[PDB]
């Protein structure tokens, strides 16, 4: 029961999804192709693994996701992988030519004719699980079908589930670092249809996770594999607390009505630590003080924002491992004490903890050292303006004399629709603003 | 007091192979046929259901009844099917094609004579016949007709003995017949007259106990009919083993018939409980009386809330206290008094039997002629009409030698035993 | 402002016929609380729901529905109509002093075994003409019939069940006069009707007690539908068979003999 | 592993109480193991004048040992007794693919009675 | 339709003289033809009906399928020529248990078969003009052991030609006809 | 090195002791019980 | 003790036995040469193979089956195949001239031929029989033989053998697929044996088949060995039931009784699922809701009939497995509860249920996987008046013209037939018009 179902939308989203069940299949001791060997310690009859993995008569755990994506290279790749026999031959849909990193492309045209289904396939997830808690979406908005197709299976997803929760890691567009060039378009495009039927997103861009990786990870050359790593590493931290037990059991929708303080204000901060290499893991006595400050280091921060340039409205942290609610205590009230970091005058209080006592793991592949305590922040700051207003005034640069324009309207969307979403982002940082503002 | 017992149609092998297990189990007799019982109790009212051979081996006093031989292969392949004579075994060429007319016209008449024959033999063994038992489905070919054909022939026969009939009503949420209305009305109108008493057991609430009470995940036919075996040795608990309140079959009869025509029962069993629950439940008297009115307990599917009780039957088994045991009744007709008769005073008969079933603690078993029975006959008597409007289906009934008029005849029946349900029902003082 | 509905029970526009009747109806053709006050002087809220029955507490003031066996029951679509409007009955009413039934062919000749059934059918019916040419031809065949009113027995059966079971008290009224003229038409009549005393006496045994030093001044109606059911048994008794007191008892459980 | 089958060839001494032409039967049966569930059957084969109307089976099920646990493949062993269901059969041979079967696995089948 | 009607002596439901005859029918036509002509033998306008399939084209009545007749008379009488050729009709009634039995009479039917919703007849039909007289109430108890109630639908096919079509209640003679009905 | 339908069947293995005493054995009526030789 | 007869006519029926009858081998344990071996792999009830084979003191099992086709072709290649020692040398009928696709051909100048010797193979056939369920008959009605041939073969059957059971399990042509430009002719023509002289008939038509196999084998070039190997699992679904034991044993009358409202409504569709693969078979949790689901659903249908272009009037499920029995009841009660599928007025109850014990077997080299439970529909509903109706169109618009009717008329057929085989049609349609038409 409390069933988490991963929907792995476009390249990024199938790379995160890859990285997040090679961590789950080491979390649970899934071979890749998908059973235990023989556990005496764990107990057997144990089901922990039910949020991510549904069982088969044959005792093999086939895990709860769609690899939905427009273009094929990355779906065989995946199909070729280690997880031959651990992926599902269904629910890894794949389509016939690429979004061609258009928001209308993915959204109107070939979105239309892979959107039912991978709406099948999800109703195929859904109706085995009992007890689903909700829908984790992993998906780039820079690209053409992490925007359009996410766009389209959110709004469809919304009407055929209701209230379900909804987390959104997503990977919007980087300050300067970028992979494409119609990026602001498509991000600009996606924020208006995730504003509306996302109830929680999270910040996931790049340039964080590089400089973050370059300083605290010590390598000089990391890449997408380490930034996945790291993603999944963060949603693994965020979704123990209903895999095992702790001292602050916490669910997916507990913490939706707790860091959203309005309903346009979704977007998350997403911080972990001790984000450290094994070179200074010894070097460091990662206590819990220690790690609840470089957590709210904005240098750990894995977007390229500032918490300084603005208010955290909220923040929720998620500590996995040995750590001592007093230490949680104590770590907070000398939170509380800084200066440099401040709340909004109409939140006192800001703060949600939630304690797991099972200690991060370490997955061979990657550049993380083994720690006995770890904890992520989720953090709903009013800093995200200035985030929404660089994008958006890229999006006025490129519009002005309508640049990459009819791309864009040939696929059959309206040319008024890149208007009428920037106003949509006009008042979403117009009410970041003013609910930064004091009474 | 010696009772012969018939099983007719699939559904009544099955119930009749699990209640002799059952039986064998509270009498200490393997399927070797050997007694290995403890005690001198079990082996002193054995010939009620078992007659002794030249070796000892006890086989029972039942009787088979099917045209498919296949089941009938079946029942006795089990371990405890090897109790049962091999000529009581009577079996035909062709199935009952699920068909009521085919079961009781053609092919029940072509096969009836034997079974005719094997019974009276049996009587005659009885030293005293108090009666016969019956166990079948109303839904079911030849379970239906031919049983009533039987019942029939047996109420010709023997007028004064008691007869017993233990009848699975079919319904529509397990309807896995699409003739099931027609087969239940075409056997409900030589029930009313040729049975005594005629107890209804129902698929639908047998899941309701193995679900909400049992909370086992996955019983199949067997713990299905567990219940039933468990109801059927708990109705002759009282003449097998002695008891502070000793009664019989026409004990019940006397005390829960008030008039010819009603004489249809709903069944409960006290206690049931799931295996993780066993331990943490206080078996005591109050909880079995609890669990015997309990609605959702009922095994038949008609909601008690919606009827009254002409009467009520307490067939309680273990070593127990009496001023307690009516005491529980004296609370129920108190303070349930609204759904109870008025013009019957004391609605509920007791009887007590110091034996209780093996495995239990204590035990008892519910007998209730509710007037609400008259809801699941309609159930079925407007599924029949409807039917019945277009005769579909009814070239198979009437190519078999049946009456066009037979099926209005049937509906009097059915209408007129829910009117006096309705009559008795409402009736004041 | 508002609107009026007039009681019209008992009245010229009472709409039970036709709610009755489906068929009937046409025209000629066609907030603060105690929180430290906890005191042994309050009792529990009592529950009086129908899931409060059989509980350990008590089922209350709850009580179970009305079985409705005394419930006036709606007519089912009478054949008597449909024959009457395609003109097959050859009946009329002869206007006078008190209306009676004119036979339009020869009546001695026409085929009972087709018209009767159609009159015992047309007694459940509500309205003029229907439920007045019906009843009146049933009374004048069973009155001066013959022996030809023996065979049709087992198929008009049914038509008296169905119009017992309507639960009219007018309507079991009619069809018990009609039963009795029946019965007093031959001699071994009641005999035939004997063994279907089970389709015919469950309607009987429910109206048996029921009545409508105060004289009864309307009393030559004879609408008494209980004193017609103590009547019509009797006279079964009496125009019967040795069998007919046991088939009579094995439904009425009250009766008493009166030839014994 | 669905269609593998042990096979057990079994006979039952039974005393015979009145009978002019014997005073002891034998009854040869074959017991079937099924390795993908673990149950047991029992089968009698039909003689041509055997007098039986029909021979006694037992349809395949998880077989209990009459203090309660099933019977596994352990049980069964030639040249040994299995009881179940009061019922005695002394095991005397099995076929070749038990035979092999139960070679390979290393228990070494006593040879055939 | 003629329920509310009056239905005595006779009905007739079509007749070639009328200025607009098919107003209660439909000509469902299909490789086929409906029209009004001038038979050379009776020296007056018939309807004439021609089909390469009897099945697909036809007339029937009433022209509503959800409409239906309400004729209580027992005997139909059609006057129509024998174009030696296929020719089929059919007539709905309803039993006194309320089924629609079907009765269908064809030149190409070999023998009689009743099954439990219709009853097939073959016919011989002599050269030239034939009155068709069917007896609807005595066949159904032949054919059904069950009473005639009223019928309620007529539905000739194709390939034929037709004078007048009418519902008698008794078996009327040829002098005894009105000189309407004649030939 | 080596859940159908017949998982399913259960069928009681032989005759089970009462649990009404400890021993097992099969109880004594309530005339035995109560109604002895006097001590 | 409950035998059934098997009967092939025409190439179609030939191959469709053939099938069935290597299905019952591996069902049964028999082995080509027609014994079973001394190591049993099947531990099957030892009267399972009563109802289908003889057994010879000798030891060796002989079907109880008659292949009859008019042309040695198939007939002698089976005498050559796989099963020389299984198959009697007799019971495999060989004529010497093909019926050359033409009803009248192999109804009156061959028909009369062949069917003679026919019935003196039947007659062997039946007295080895003493309880003979009844004639299980598979042919195509679109063919020569198969439909002129198999007419005078139930004549004379019904004639000679009073009230035994005809399950005709025959092969209409499809909607838009057929090999034959006569087939709707042959199909006609046949109609007249299929509305009299059978009992209960399934349709087996190639369009619905080929789906099934394109979608739900995911295999891209499915054959006739394919459909065949079909049709024999869904014909050892059916008589499963009284092959082995099982917790609601039906033999033939037990659901001729359920299946037939009336004589002339008994044209019965059929479906058969869950049919998977071998690499989605294991990562689907087959539950007895879903099975039934997928049953109820068009991809399902072993008919090209869509359900709701009529009304179920009888339905029929046999269940093979671990089915558990209100498991079944939960799959009927949302079957139910459902709405886009609606039974008749007059048919509350509607529904049959049968379960059997044994699961499906799977061929060797087969698309079927193992699956540890299945389920086979039969179902009466009046949306076969659409099929009947495009078929009898079809043939008003081949008769119209008069072609190819001299071809029928010179091989003993009166021209009057097609007008006979016309109106016996008609009447058809717009009789389950009537029994679909609400009271
Ligand atoms: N973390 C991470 N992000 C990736 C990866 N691959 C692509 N991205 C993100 O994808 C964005 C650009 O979009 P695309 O290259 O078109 O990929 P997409 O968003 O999945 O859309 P399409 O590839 O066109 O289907 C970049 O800004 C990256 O942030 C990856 O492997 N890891
Ligand atoms: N399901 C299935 N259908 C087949 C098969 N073979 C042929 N058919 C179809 O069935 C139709 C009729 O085939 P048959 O019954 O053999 O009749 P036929 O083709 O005239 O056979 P012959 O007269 O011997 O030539 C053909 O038009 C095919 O479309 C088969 O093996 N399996
Ligand atoms: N409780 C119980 N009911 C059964 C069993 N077998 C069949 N039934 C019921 O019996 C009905 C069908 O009866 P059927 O077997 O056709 O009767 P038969 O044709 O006379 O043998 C179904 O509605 C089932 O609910 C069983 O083992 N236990
Ligand atoms: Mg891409």
């Amino acid at each position: 029961m409390r069933e988490a179902i991963c929907i792995h939308i476009g390249q990024a989203g199938c790379q995160v999804g890859n990285a997040c069940w090679e961590l789950f299949c080491l979390e649970h001791g899934i071979q890749p192709d998908g059973s235990m060997p023989s556990d005496k310690c764990i107990g057997v009859e144990d089901d922990a693994f039910n949020t991510f993995f549904s069982e088969t008569g044959a005792g093999k755990h086939v895990p709860r996701c769609l690899f939905l994506d427009l273009e094929p290279t990355v779906v065989d790749e995946v199909r070729t992988g280690t997880y031959r026999q651990l992926f599902n031959p269904e629910q890894l849909v794949s389509g016939k030519e690429d979004a061609a990193n258009n928001y209308a492309r993915g959204h109107y045209t070939i979105g239309k004719e892979i959107v039912d289904l991978a709406l099948d396939r999800i109703r195929k997830l859904a109706d085995n699980c009992t007890g689903l808690q909700g829908f984790m979406v992993f998906h780039a908005v820079g690209g053409g079908t992490g925007s359009g197709l996410g766009a389209l299976l959110l709004e469809r997803l919304s009407v055929d589930y209701g209230k379900k929760s909804k987390l959104g890691y997503t990977v919007y567009p980087s300050p300067q670092v970028s992979t494409a060039v119609v990026e602001p378009y498509n991000c600009v495009l996606s924020t208006h249809s995730l504003l509306e039927h996302t109830d929680v997103a999270t910040m996931l861009d790049n340039e964080a996770i590089y400089d973050l990786t370059r300083r605290s990870l010590d390598i000089e050359r990391p890449s997408y594999t380490n930034v996945n790593r790291l993603i999944g590493q963060v949603v693994s931290s965020l979704t123990a607390s209903l895999r095992f037990d702790g001292a602050l059991n916490v669910d997916l929708t507990e913490f939706q009505t707790n860091l959203v303080p309005y309903p346009r204000i979704h977007f998350v901060l997403t911080s972990y630590a001790p984000v450290v290499s094994a070179e200074k893991a010894y070097h460091e006595q990662l206590s819990v003080a220690d790690i609840t400050n470089s957590v709210f280091e904005p240098a750990g921060m894995l977007t390229k924002c500032d918490p300084r340039h603005g208010k955290y409205m909220s923040c929720c942290l998620m500590y996995r491992g040995d750590v001592v609610p007093k230490d949680v205590n104590a770590a907070i009230a000398t939170i509380k004490t800084k200066r440099t970091i401040q709340f909004v005058d109409w939140c006192p209080t800001g703060f949600k903890c939630g304690i797991n006592y099972q200690p991060p793991t370490v997955v061979p592949g990657g550049d993380l050292a083994k720690v006995q305590r770890a904890v992520c922040m989720i953090a709903n700051s009013t800093a995200i303006a200035e985030v929404f207003a660089r994008i958006d005034h890229k999006f006025d640069l490129m519009y002005s004399k309508r640049a990459f324009v009819h791309w864009y309207v040939g696929e059959g969307m309206e040319e008024g629709e890149f208007s009428e979403a920037r106003e949509d982002l006009a008042a979403l940082e117009k009410d970041y603003e003013e609910v930064g503002a004091e009474s | 007091r010696e009772i012969v017992s018939c099983q007719a149609g699939q559904c009544g092998n099955q119930i009749g192979s699990k209640f002799w297990e059952v039986i064998s189990d509270e009498h200490g007799v393997d399927p070797t046929g050997t007694y290995q019982g403890d005690s001198d109790l079990q082996l002193e009212r054995i010939n009620v259901y078992f007659d002794e051979s030249s070796g000892g081996r006890y086989v029972p006093r039942a009787v088979l009844m099917d045209l498919e031989p296949g089941t009938m292969d079946s029942v006795r392949a089990g371990p405890y099917g090897q109790l049962f004579r091999p000529d009581n075994f009577i079996f035909g060429q062709s199935g009952a094609g699920n068909n009521w007319a085919k079961g009781h016209y053609t092919e029940g008449a072509e096969l009836i004579d034997s079974v005719l024959d094997v019974c009276r033999k049996e009587a005659e063994s009885c030293d005293c016949l108090q009666g016969f038992q019956l166990s079948h489905s109303l839904g079911g070919g030849t379970g239906s007709g031919m049983g009533t054909l039987l019942i029939s022939k047996l109420r010709e026969e023997y007028p004064d003995r008691i007869m017993m009939t233990f009848s699975v009503i079919p319904s529509p949420r397990v309807s896995d017949t699409v003739v099931e209305p027609y087969n239940t009305t075409l056997s409900v109108h030589q029930l009313v007259e040729n049975s005594d008493e005629s107890m209804c057991i129902d698929n639908e609430a047998l899941y309701d106990i193995c679900f909400r009470t049992l909370k086992l995940t996955t019983p199949t036919f067997g713990d299905l009919n567990h219940l039933v075996a468990a109801v059927m040795s708990g109705v002759t608990c009282c003449l097998r083993f002695p008891g502070q309140l000793n009664s019989d079959l026409r004990k019940l009869a006397v005390n829960l018939v008030p008039f010819p025509r009603l004489h249809f029962f709903m069944m409960g069993f006290a206690p049931l409980t799931s295996r993780g629950s066993q331990q943490y439940r206080g078996l005591s008297v109050a909880e079995l009386t609890q669990q015997m009115f309990d609605a959702k307990n009922m095994m038949q599917a008609a909601d008690p809330r919606h009827g009254r009780y002409l009467t009520a039957s307490a067939l309680f088994r273990g070593r127990m206290s009496t001023k307690e045991v009516d005491e529980q009744m004296l609370n129920v007709q108190n303070k349930n008094s609204s759904y109870f008769i008025e013009w019957i005073p004391n609605n509920i008969k007791s009887s007590i039997c110091d034996i209780p079933p093996k495995g239990l603690k204590m035990s008892v078993t519910f007998i209730g002629n509710n007037t609400c029975i008259q809801e699941m006959f309609r159930r079925v008597g407007e599924q029949f009409t409807g039917m019945f409007r277009r005769k579909a289906f009814l070239h198979w009934y009437t190519g078999e030698g049946m009456d066009e008029m037979e099926f209005t005849e049937a509906e009097s029946n059915m209408n007129d035993l829910v009117s006096e349900y309705q009559q008795y029902q409402d009736a004041t003082v | 402002s508002y609107e009026i509905k007039p009681i019209v029970k008992g009245t010229k526009r009472d709409p039970s016929l036709l709610k009755y009747n489906k068929a009937a109806g046409a025209g000629p053709f066609g907030t603060h609380g105690y929180g430290g006050a906890c005191s042994s002087l309050r009792k529990g809220r009592p529950r009086d729901a129908p899931d409060a029955a059989f509980s350990e507490k008590g089922c209350g003031k709850s009580a179970p529905p009305k079985a409705g066996a005394f419930k006036k029951r709606v007519i089912p679509p009478t054949e008597f109509r449909r024959a009457y409007n395609r003109g097959d009955l050859p009946i009329a009413i002869c206007h006078g002093s008190r209306p009676t039934v004119d036979w339009k062919v020869e009546v001695e000749k026409l085929d009972y075994h087709h018209y009767l059934p159609i009159f015992f059918d047309g007694i459940r019916e509500t309205e003029e003409p229907y439920m007045f040419l019906a009843r009146q031809g049933c009374l004048d065949l069973l009155e001066r019939g013959g022996s030809k009113i023996l065979p049709t027995i087992p198929q008009l059966i049914i038509p008296i069940k169905t119009a017992l079971n309507t639960r009219h008290p007018d309507i079991i009224s009619a069809t018990l006069r009609i039963l009795q003229h029946l019965i007093v038409s031959d001699d071994l009549i009641g005999e035939a009707l004997v063994p279907y005393y089970r389709q015919i006496l469950p309607v009987l045994n429910l109206f048996k007690n029921v009545h409508k030093d105060a004289m009864d001044y309307g009393q030559r109606n004879r609408d008494d539908v209980g004193d017609l059911v103590n009547e019509t048994l009797q006279l079964l008794e009496q125009h019967g068979g040795d069998d007919a007191y046991i088939n009579i008892k094995y439904m009425v459980p009250s009766y008493e003999s009166c030839i014994y | 592993l669905t269609g593998r089958v042990l096979r057990y060839y079994g006979y039952c001494i039974e005393p015979v109480s009145d009978s002019a032409v014997e005073t002891e039967r034998v009854r040869k049966v074959t017991l079937h193991f099924y390795l993908e569930d673990g149950t047991m059957s029992v089968t009698e084969a039909k003689q041509d004048n055997s007098g039986f109307a029909f021979p006694a089976n037992l349809k395949r099920h998880i077989v209990p040992n009459p203090d309660g646990t099933p019977i596994t493949a352990a049980h069964l062993k030639v040249g040994q007794s299995v009881s179940f269901y009061g019922r005695t059969y002394e095991l005397y041979d099995v076929d070749p693919f038990t035979r092999a079967l139960l070679k390979e696995a290393g228990e070494e089948v006593p040879p055939p009675l | 339709m003629f329920h509310n009607s009056y239905q005595a002596g006779f009905l007739s439901i079509l007749y070639s003289i009328g200025s607009k005859p098919l107003q209660i029918w439909d000509s469902q036509v299909r490789n086929g033809h409906v029209k009004r002509v001038t038979d050379e033998d009776i020296q007056s306008s018939v309807l004439e009906i021609m089909g390469s399939n009897v099945s697909t084209c036809y007339i029937v009545c009433p022209a509503n399928p959800k409409q239906t007749l309400g004729i209580k008379l027992p005997f139909l009488v059609m006057i129509i020529k024998n174009m030696k050729k296929y020719f089929s009709f059919e007539v709905t009634i309803l039993d006194d248990k309320n089924m629609r039995r079907r009765f269908r009479a064809s030149n190409y039917q070999s023998t009689t078969k009743v099954k439990p919703f219709i009853c097939t007849m073959p016919m011989r039909l002599d050269e030239g003009w034939n009155q068709i007289q069917f007896n609807l109430s005595d066949f159904t108890r032949r054919a059904y052991g069950t009473n005639y109630v009223e019928t309620l639908r007529v539905q000739v096919h194709a390939n034929c030609r037709i004078r007048r079509l009418y519902f008698s209640d008794r078996l009327y003679a040829e002098e005894e006809l009105p000189p309407e009905f004649k030939l | 090195a080596a859940s159908t339908a017949y998982q399913h069947h259960w069928y009681r293995p032989a005759v089970s002791s009462h649990i009404v005493l400890a021993d097992g054995s099969h109880p004594h009526t309530v005339y035995q019980d109560d109604y002895q030789a006097p001590r």
